């Protein structure tokens, strides 16, 4: 209800900020006392109800929101004297930036200090400068949100884990509104290398089980797949909301980087299609966590990534390939290899066309030449059969799993 | 007998937005003057003629749609009974030729002046031309609606309607009292000619469908001000309020720069009211206390609560600062109460604002109704001018600040808790030829303004007079309320601003329907994507649209890809495509007319049933009505009629004249005027429900004369011969026929005036009986005079109907005679190409010039009996 700005002005700010003064001991000293993630959630809710803007105390005295309103003598004496060891947000940025490359295990301050950033700077960015909505803006930039968000993804990238992690859930769920703005340069910057890191998380690691199948080995690789499936739920729910707010521009402007994302996530789905053990490992966390998976957006998240991106990947391919895509769908019924269907389609390249015979078709790629894509220069036969190779198997697996 | 065909030109008309009317006293003294100029001839553009006419327009009878009509060919301005105009050589009122003798007889030649004058006191429409006036007027017509000027035009004319505002130099002078929009005509809005009841307008990007226009205050120009005690607490607080308004008045005076003096002067700015009550003059004191008490009475005119509060005015006294700026000539500077800590209260501020408007209403009544002076006055309005309304609201807001600063709370009695609509939401669709029996397509819609509108798909049997999605025959989505409509409107979607191009969608392969917003898929509340699964195909579907009153739409059916706004949906990647893929033409589209057009009774209407009772020797054959004795169908009184027509004999006096009378059981004296010309008129009757048999029409009286028979045994209702052009709507009917021709001569005493235009020539049965029920009413009018063929002692109705039983004296009821009932609304089809001309800036300059050049025509299927096209 956005009542936090005014309804706690008079010494409730001081009393809660005293808890901010004492929060260092919850992490600086550890004898026995576990509750730090739950304490971090309760702590993170204070940033949502943070009236005072403490990015710069001087601009805070410029702004209307505690010394300014009443007489400052009665408050006694300085705003920074309350917490002389306060973490400056620029200094916190440097701290997480240096700590991102290290990425060691809980870095225990990330569980409590990282949700300050997502709970506060998204909460204050629209309020203050670098946000088109009369006194000076007290706060942060949109590029600051972009930079730290690159480090958020880098923190999850470095903290892979080998057997256990139970902290990605709250941090990924908490950092929802930062994905809402999501200026488009970050796709080139971080997400394509990050999804490449997920490709490296695949590529004989997801396929660890099949080498052993050439019962104990399946149990061991299933235990490793627990970490993998948790990492999929770390990266995906940020990606879904980012895809929703940027699929329109990917369709209108054909992005090459989106082409690489389409084939990579399709490779992940192809591993998911035949891997029954991966489906059982997926079944473990959904029933353990009891997540509806409705407000976040059978009700799988991996298939949601595929289907939500599938307009973009289909938009890359031309309409002339559609008849050959039907032929390719029949080709995968034989369970042929990727090279077999590739060459069997490449040598029989004259089967496509049918431009003049069907006027209803002619209208279709009359649009396709009208897109920003150019004429037949980049679309060589190799890229064309590459599109066939991806999409034919994708619709085969999706059509089978559609039948519930 | 058979149908007929002929080419026919457009007839179209435009209006100034100049509304008048006889209110209960605020009629603005009923006096305006016309002026027209034409600078062309064009007697025969292509085939037929040119159709320039000028006349009045009463806002009720008019929806001159381009196409068919209630006659032969187009809708003449004059064709309807609610139409009074003139061509140049003759006039039409009710689609009747009526030439008038005058000097300089001709059509509308180039470089001519024509005008008119109207009086709201006595109905008197008189016309005049260049040089001298015409010898003909109108009189004796109902005026229960507004009036405004109009001009008709077919094509090939470049006329200009010089009004009178600044450039309308009246060459032919007006009489006294008729002036061009003096007081407040053109209320707050710049003048601009408009089409009459438009439903299609060209935009820059494309055409825009237009919903119906509301009645712009069709009556009730006279306003509705609020409409007696004196307790002691109210006495003291109104005395305090009197002091507050007086000191604020003195503050406003000295802020303006008005010093105090005994006499009233303007240069020196003196006024004798500028003294406190301890030495103010007594009339000023009485005046001050009077409107202070009236303001408090208006504040609690209704059941507003007020009571004891310990007199907090003395408790919390505050006073405004007094520098020398407030210093007054006498010395008694104002001392307003500094009660500025009163912030606001919305409901009571609005109530005080409309009570100030009621103060203005009574003030205007005193100024005009009892004063009837002249501003070399102002109309009683409610929201005419925003500047004056803001000033009054600010003054009364300072008053309310003082009132609530006293500490006297107030709330409304019950928080301030559809008489004749005539205009439902207009409905649009494609024809049945474009029905999608099987397939999967896409289209989209845009609307400039948000409002009541629904878009989607529907089966092709959409009966009108039903809101879209109120029955099983539609699957529309309405966003303004925010719920997808069907039998039970479940919540779905959201509102949407002036924009948000909606992409409607359908898939019959898997039986699914979805909708989109802002070129993006919409999400439901129930965790699903537009749950309309498992829908029977039936006879296919087609796109449909609707528009609320005053709203605007833009339905791009996707004739080409480039015209589509967004088209960013996933369907283009897969087998889905747009709707309007590849046609040479655009889709023709259909729309509904609120013409109250006749139609036959359905065979199995659920509430109503009828019967064709065969005759015996005891009685001739009879048509019997029936009705369920509950039904939830005690609706408005019905307008029923029998099928075939009866033209009067000939226009050849005593040769072919006929008479007109009605007889119940003896010779009554209605004296309904016989017309004399051919003038076909139908059977007609009306009847309200009584939860019984109601009535039964019969053909009787085969002895020596023709005579309708109308039995009735349960109530009082109207049952006498009708007209042919009958289309009044649906309401409790009384005294709606109108008009008498004031045909004149050069002496202005011409003996050619003649009551006519019996649209509903029905005698009212409210007056004839007065008795306590169980009646045996057998009302029976007689128009067929019947020349005696084989007199011979002893002329049925059926002899005159069919023109092949004149020799037959016995009555008969062939199957073509059928009872028929009046629908309020029916479907239609607009032209593919509207009149592109008549868009010359809607009045350019130098008297609002309008240009019309190009030709365009229909053919016709003019039925001989029904007299439409």
């Amino acid at each position: 209800h956005q009542f936090g700005d005014d309804v706690i002005l008079d010494d409730v700010q001081v009393s809660c900020y005293r808890t901010l003064c004492s929060i260092y001991s919850l992490g600086t000293t550890k004898n026995t006392y576990k509750l730090r993630p739950a304490l971090g959630e309760c702590l993170a809710r204070l940033a949502a109800a943070m009236p005072v803007a403490f990015l710069e105390p001087q601009l805070n005295e410029y702004n209307a929101c505690v010394y300014t309103t009443k007489s400052p003598r009665e408050r006694a004496n300085s705003v920074e004297e309350m917490c002389p060891d306060i973490p400056v947000l620029d200094r916190l940025m440097a701290d997480i930036g240096g700590l991102a490359e290290s990425g060691a295990r809980y870095p225990h301050v990330i569980e409590i200090t990282l949700p300050m950033l997502c709970s506060y700077l998204p909460r204050w960015w629209e309020r203050g400068p670098e946000a088109p909505p009369a006194p000076p803006p007290c706060t942060v930039t949109s590029d600051h949100l972009n930079s730290l968000l690159g480090n958020i993804l880098r923190i999850i990238v470095n903290n892979l884990g080998i057997d256990e992690a139970t902290w990605m859930k709250r941090l990924a769920v908490f950092a929802q509104p930062i994905v809402s703005r999501a200026r488009p340069e970050l796709l080139h910057s971080h997400f394509i290398p990050t999804i490449g890191r997920l490709r490296k998380r695949a590529g004989k690691v997801v396929a660890e089980e099949e080498q052993l199948r050439l019962e104990e080995g399946e149990l061991l690789v299933r235990d490793e797949f627990s970490v993998l499936c948790r990492d999929l739920y770390a990266l995906y729910p940020l990606l879904i909301r980012y895809v929703d707010n940027n699929r329109a521009h990917w369709l209108t402007e054909p992005n090459a980087n989106a082409e690489e994302l389409f084939r990579m996530v399709g490779e992940i789905f192809i591993y998911w299609s035949k891997s029954h053990n991966f489906k059982r490992e997926e079944q473990n966390f959904v029933v353990q966590n009891e997540i509806n998976n409705m407000s976040f957006l059978q009700t799988s998240l991996i298939v949601a990534t595929l289907k939500k991106m599938l307009p973009i990947g289909l938009n890359m391919c031309a309409p002339t390939d559609q008849d050959l895509i039907m032929l390719a769908k029949t080709r995968y019924a034989l369970k042929d290899t990727d090279e077999e269907v590739r060459e069997f389609l490449q040598n029989n390249l004259h089967l496509q066309g049918k431009v003049e015979g069907s006027p209803s078709l002619r209208w279709q790629m009359a649009l396709y030449r009208g897109l920003p894509g150019r004429e037949e220069d980049a679309d060589d036969p190799e890229k064309i059969v590459r599109r066939v190779q991806e999409v034919s198997a994708v619709l085969y697996h999706l059509e089978q799993t559609e039948h519930p | 007998l058979l149908l007929q065909t002929n080419l026919i030109n457009y007839v179209t008309s435009i209006r100034p937005n100049i509304f008048v009317g006889r209110a209960e006293g605020s009629t603005q003294y009923g006096k305006w003057y016309f002026e027209v100029m034409v600078d062309e001839v064009v007697p025969f553009l292509t085939a037929q003629a040119t159709h320039l006419r000028v006349g009045w327009a009463l806002t009720e009878g008019y929806s001159p749609y381009p196409g068919g009509g209630e006659g032969w060919g187009g809708n003449g301005v004059g064709d309807d009974l609610y139409s009074y105009g003139f061509d140049g050589l003759h006039l039409w009122t009710g689609h009747v030729a009526r030439p008038v003798t005058s000097p300089g007889q001709h059509l509308l030649a180039p470089e001519d002046v024509v005008s008119c004058c109207l009086d709201l006191s006595v109905p008197s429409i008189s016309f005049r031309i260049n040089g001298c006036p015409v010898q003909g007027v109108f009189e004796a017509f109902n005026l229960d609606g507004l009036f405004f000027p109009v001009v008709s035009f077919s094509a090939g004319v470049k006329v200009r309607f010089l009004l009178g505002g600044r450039h309308g130099e009246f060459k032919f002078l007006p009489p006294p009292g008729y002036a061009p929009c003096h007081e407040a005509v053109l209320p707050r809005e710049r003048l601009r000619l408009e089409p009459i009841k438009e439903y299609r307008r060209e935009g820059p990007r494309g055409p825009h469908l237009v919903g119906p226009s509301r009645c712009l205050s069709h009556t009730d120009f006279v306003p509705c001000p609020v409409d007696i005690v004196l307790p002691p607490h109210l006495e003291r607080i109104r005395e305090k309020l009197a002091e507050n308004i007086h000191e604020l008045w003195a503050l406003t005076r000295i802020e303006q720069g008005w010093t105090y003096g005994p006499v009233r002067d303007d240069n020196k700015r003196l006024h004798p009211c500028l003294v406190n009550f301890h030495s103010l003059p007594e009339p000023e004191r009485n005046y001050n206390l009077q409107m202070s008490g009236e303001t408090l009475k208006t504040l609690l005119a209704l059941g507003c609560h007020v009571g004891m509060a310990d007199e907090k005015a003395e408790d919390n006294l505050k006073k405004t600062k007094l520098p020398k700026t407030y210093m007054m000539s006498n010395g008694y500077k104002p001392a307003p109460l500094d009660l500025s800590h009163v912030r606001l209260t919305p409901a009571q501020t609005t109530l005080v604002d409309r009570l100030a408007e009621n103060g203005h209403n009574v003030w205007a009544r005193d100024r005009v109704a009892q004063g009837w002076s002249y501003s070399a006055r102002l109309v009683p309005y409610r929201l005419l001018d925003e500047a004056t309304k803001r000033s009054n609201r600010d003054s009364l807001c300072q008053a309310v600040r003082t009132l609530l600063g006293y500490g006297y709370n107030i709330e409304p009695p019950d928080q301030e808790p559809n008489q004749s609509r005539w205009d439902r939401v207009r409905i649009f669709r494609a024809e049945k030829s474009y029905t999608v029996q099987s397939g999967r397509w896409y289209f989209e819609f845009e609307a400039v303004t948000t409002g009541e509108m629904r878009v989607g798909w529907a089966r092709p049997e959409l009966r009108p007079d039903v809101e879209l999605g109120a029955d099983e025959l539609a699957y529309v989505f309405n966003g303004h309320r925010g719920q997808r409509w069907h039998l039970g409107s479940e919540p779905f979607g959201r509102p949407w601003q002036s924009g948000d191009v909606v992409g409607c969608m359908i898939d019959l392969t898997e039986n699914t329907i979805i909708f989109t917003l802002n070129g993006e898929v919409l999400m439901s509340d129930s965790g699903s994507e537009t749950a309309f699964r498992e829908i029977e195909i039936g006879d296919g579907f087609l796109p449909v649209c609707s528009l609320g009153p005053g709203q605007v739409g833009h339905l791009n059916l996707g004739q080409d890809v480039s015209s589509l706004r967004f088209f960013a949906i996933c369907g283009l990647q897969e087998g889905f495509e747009p709707f309007a893929i590849n046609m040479q033409r655009p889709v023709t589209t259909w729309f509904s007319k609120s013409l109250p057009q006749f139609e036959p009774v359905p065979p199995e209407h659920p509430h109503y049933e009828v019967a064709r009772m065969d005759g015996t020797v005891d009685t001739p054959p009879c048509l019997r009505l029936a009705h369920r004795t509950w039904g939830s169908q005690n609706s408005l009184v019905e307008m029923l009629f029998l099928r075939l027509s009866l033209p009067v004999q000939f226009h050849q006096l005593n040769t072919t004249t006929y008479y007109y009378s009605v007889r119940v059981f003896a010779g009554q004296e209605p004296s309904c005027v016989w017309v004399g010309w051919v003038t076909p008129d139908y059977h007609q009757h009306d009847m309200n429900f009584d939860l019984s048999k109601v009535r039964a029409v019969t053909v009787t009286m085969g002895d020596e004369q023709g005579n309708v028979h109308s039995s009735l045994k349960c109530s009082n209702c109207y049952m006498v011969w009708g007209g042919d052009f009958v289309s009044p709507g649906q309401q409790g009917r009384i005294s709606h026929t109108d008009l008498v021709i004031g045909c004149l001569v050069d002496l202005a005493t011409g003996l050619m005036t003649f009551t006519a235009n019996g649209k509903e020539s029905n005698t009212f049965f409210q007056v004839e009986p007065n008795t306590k029920l169980f009646p045996a009413v057998f009302v029976l009018p007689t128009h067929q005079n019947v020349i005696q063929f084989e007199l011979g002692k002893q002329m049925p109705l059926s002899a005159a109907m069919f023109l092949s039983e004149r020799k037959n004296p016995a009555p008969q009821c062939p199957p073509r005679l059928e009872v028929q009932m009046l629908m309020p609304v029916s479907w239609s089809r607009m032209p593919n190409h509207f009149l592109q001309v008549e868009t010359r800036r809607a009045g350019e300059r130098l008297g609002w010039a309008v240009q019309c050049q190009d030709p365009l025509t229909m053919m016709a299927l003019h039925i001989p009996e029904e007299n439409r096209c």
